[PDB]
């Protein structure tokens, strides 16, 4: 989409580059597939969505009038599903902004999303029961059963594929589903500290593949394949691919997304507003980062395609690319601004030597 | 029609307020000074009030020992009005800068 030749050794994000001081009081982020939007939900109910190659406010929808703080796009890019302390199913148009669905229904939501192909089937994370899935247009949900019934604080979601629904509750025991039939093929109680057990926040997913991320309570970010849960399927027990914590200053997380490629990994403080990266592979922190020095995080996205991070602190929305820098050559090719003595005697085809386009392509096609 | 000398009166000054002990600075101008530069370092704090009236003490005690050892340059330059090469004279010297 963009510039092909504009690689002069890319990089992995450093600056603080200027944000969105437009308007304030966000309260969550998320960007569409390509990468190329941002729905921010304001604190009384409103949309804003910023366009990114235009740097530009594309649009603003007043939604309802309690707090957005649920959000999620849909794979063409077109019905943004929502829920909030509202209690209702939502579904949004993009070139309308259009109340679709509206469905007030009990104990508010915590989480939503869309099945990764089918924009059919949608999740619904209530307050205390267990978790629903819904159609868009009869009323058919499917709550998923849960033996414990206890904590009612149960976390699950859909993967990449869509496949399967890995539900979590809040005593840290898996109940691997089925997408459509149910199938409880893999069950795990997650190995935590020596024996005794911890809550589980969230789960997230990737972009490549099957890796994935637990985050915990016991300040112990954990990431697992998703091809070894299915690899052993009924009473798993899996050992992590790599854990993660910071225990410099035992910081609990808040937010967690993993790179458009897979490879990196960002989580965020709930404490200190500083941001850590890591690497999937090798296991190590690369860089952290910082802001305003006594805010609160709120949070944090990623951009797939290209090296940019949005965070949210104090309803400011940061943008963090390189702060680039730019030369000469690209106004005149023919010269390049060297550093120092570069001899040119390399070829031999000098003094005074004289010697002795069919490709039909179309112009409109994609 | 009745004017002193000049001088008199800046060195009965010199006495008055070598005769006395009290807060020199006017307090909320300082109050605000010292909140808008803590803004920097970490945002919205919550001072008490002592720590403000340490931190005239210390402000008004250093400022007092500048001044003394600026007007010594002074007086040794063979003037008497001190211009402010004299003040970073003095804090050259000292080992502030």
């Amino acid at each position: 989409n963009l510039e092909l030749l504009e690689s002069f050794g890319q990089n992995y994000p450093e600056e603080a580059d200027g944000t969105l001081d437009c308007i304030s009081m966000a309260l969550t982020c998320t960007f569409n597939r390509w990468g190329t939007l941002l729905a921010v939900g304001c604190n009384d109910g409103r949309i804003v969505i910023w366009d990114f190659l235009t740097r530009g406010i594309a649009k603003i929808i007043s939604a309802h009038i309690h707090p957005v703080c649920s959000l999620c796009w849909s794979r063409d890019g077109h019905k943004l599903v929502s829920a909030s302390t509202d209690n209702i199913v939502s579904q949004w148009d993009v070139l309308s902004g259009d109340c679709d669905q509206r469905f007030r229904f009990p104990s508010p939501i915590l989480k939503v999303q869309y099945h990764p192909r089918d924009q059919n089937k949608v999740l619904v994370c209530p307050m205390k029961s267990a978790p629903v899935m819904l159609t868009l247009s009869d009323s058919k949900h499917v709550v998923l059963p849960v033996d414990d019934d206890s904590d009612l604080n149960v976390v699950a979601s859909f993967d990449r594929r869509g496949e399967y629904i890995y539900t979590g509750n809040a005593k840290g025991k898996i109940l691997v589903l089925k997408t459509d039939s149910q199938d409880l093929v893999a069950s795990f109680r997650v190995t935590t500290g020596t024996s005794n057990t911890t809550a589980i926040k969230s789960i997230e997913f990737a972009r490549k593949g099957s890796c994935f991320l637990i985050n915990t309570a016991d300040r112990i970010i954990r990431v697992y394949d998703g091809r070894e849960i299915l690899t052993c399927g009924r009473d798993g027990e899996p050992e992590p691919m790599q854990k993660l914590q910071d225990l410099v200053n035992r910081t609990p997380w808040k937010k967690c997304c993993f790179s458009g490629d897979g490879e990196y990994i960002v989580a965020g403080s709930a404490r200190q507003h500083a941001l850590y990266i890591w690497e999937k592979s090798i296991g190590n922190l690369v860089k952290i980062l910082h802001g305003t020095r006594g805010e609160l995080l709120l949070d944090v996205a990623w951009h797939p395609v290209r090296p940019i991070i949005a965070s949210i602190s104090s309803g400011v929305v940061s943008i963090w690319a390189q702060n680039q820098v730019e030369n000469w050559s690209a106004f005149a090719p023919d010269f390049k601004e060297l550093d120092e003595n570069v001899e040119y005697e390399e070829r031999e085809s000098e003094f005074d030597i004289e010697d002795e386009e069919d490709e039909e392509v179309d112009v409109t096609s994609v | 029609p009745h004017r002193y000398r000049p001088g008199t009166v800046a060195l009965r000054e010199i006495r008055r307020y070598q005769k006395s002990t009290e807060l020199l600075i006017r307090k909320l101008p300082f109050q605000r000074l010292v909140r808008e530069i803590a803004q920097d370092f970490k945002t919205d704090l919550r001072f008490q009030s002592s720590a403000v009236m340490a931190l005239q003490e210390a402000s008004e005690a250093y400022l007092v020992a500048l001044f003394e050892d600026t007007n010594l340059c002074a007086i040794h330059a063979k003037r008497v009005t001190i211009m402010p090469k004299d003040i970073q004279l003095a804090r050259r010297i000292r080992g502030e800068r």
